């Protein structure tokens, strides 16, 4: 579908960008040598194939 | 007409199990402003002749 004056996007990768996105850093957060993860859950799609 | 016409039409007539090639839509799709091409018609004639 057409989003834009000059740009398209489509259903799946529409679908993919409604996810929130935890930045690299986050995932190897460490408190004192410990790695810990204050971050939520990570959103995701899930495919049955 | 507007190459989306062409689109719509051609697309809608698929028959079942097929879709109209990507390339084809693509570049049907992607059609800009002002942008014109002759309109897709069936022909069909007065065979009783």
């Amino acid at each position: 579908r057409r989003v834009d004056n000059t740009s398209y996007t489509d259903s799946l990768s529409d679908m993919f960008n409604g996810l929130r996105s935890i930045s690299s850093s986050e995932f190897v957060r460490s408190v004192n040598g410990r790695s810990v993860f204050t971050e939520g859950r990570i959103d995701a799609i899930k495919v049955n194939m | 007409c507007h190459p989306t016409v062409v689109y719509n039409y051609l697309s809608s007539r698929a028959p079942n199990f097929l879709r109209l090639d990507d390339q084809v839509s693509l570049k049907l799709t992607s059609a800009g402003i002002g942008t014109l091409m002759p309109r897709p018609v069936v022909q069909l004639l007065d065979y009783d002749l």
